[PDB]
């Protein structure tokens, strides 16, 4: 399925993922696409910070859902 | 708009507030108050790595675990109005 | 003493028994809720959802959301006896 | 260290364990000593159900603690 990842500046990447994808895998895909080190990525969905070892299905992320990307400064 | 649970970005009701992610919610033995164990955004001398009164309830980095009453917390207002790329209602186009 | 994992009883007629799988405060509610997994299916139970939002996952019709303040440590298990007492524990601390 | 496992009917057994042992490890030890399949075992300590992939240390289970064994015979 396809999800969106949108930074606080509106910069958006589209990712092909499976519900079984771990958050760390999502972070690695983001680094590949935009080059942001995973350690800097805070991924947010439904008011929650996503943790590396969980899956997208653990957070009930849906087709075309938007994850928000906040960078650690 | 999403309430408070484990994983929630939270702010503690202080002037000014500070921020942490809820890592654990529970009422420990001997307390009649529901507590949130928070991982703070920035180190704080004295804070633990996820222990409360000798019991470990999660693991953070040293100096960044803080246990507060859940009622002392609210959703992190810095991120509570982030907007999605697309929305279900938009499908309606008549 | 109620945490995720606690065996809980809900006072009722008959009292429900379950394991706490989730503790939190959903949007709109002024008190903290426990999400319990019951042993058997119940009318009005879900599979982990409360007012449409999923908070955990269990079998169909086994999830019950109840005010934490209305749960108590399961009285049946609270009544089982340890092999070793606190007197023996105190003795161990010294010798 | 030594812990106890007591069935609801009061049959008690001692186990030799380590704080770092997993709950699944403890269930395997009960299977080895008593014959009870691990997937039938529901282990309770201090009012909480013990989950398979956590350690005794995670639950702060001390020497001479008593775990209670409920069987899921269904």
């Amino acid at each position: 399925m396809q999800i969106f990842v949108k930074t606080l500046t509106g910069k958006t990447i589209t990712l092909e993922v499976e519900p079984s994808d771990t958050i760390e895998n999502v972070k690695a895909k983001i680094q590949d696409k935009e080059g942001i080190p995973p350690d800097q990525q805070r991924l947010i969905f439904a008011g929650k910070q996503l943790e590396d070892g969980r899956t997208l299905s653990d957070y009930n992320i849906q087709k075309e859902s938007t994850l928000h990307l906040v960078l650690r400064l | 708009s999403h309430g408070l649970e484990v994983g929630s970005l939270a702010e503690v009701k202080e002037n000014p507030p500070f921020y942490g992610v809820i890592r654990w919610i529970g009422q420990p033995p001997g307390l009649n108050e529901v507590l949130a164990g928070l991982e703070l955004e920035d180190e704080c001398a004295g804070c633990t790595d996820g222990t409360f009164r000798g019991t470990r309830y999660f693991t953070c980095a040293l100096k960044k675990a803080l246990f507060v009453k859940l009622k002392s917390c609210r959703p992190d207002s810095r991120f509570a109005s982030l907007q999605p790329v697309s929305n279900q209602i938009e499908r309606c186009n008549s």
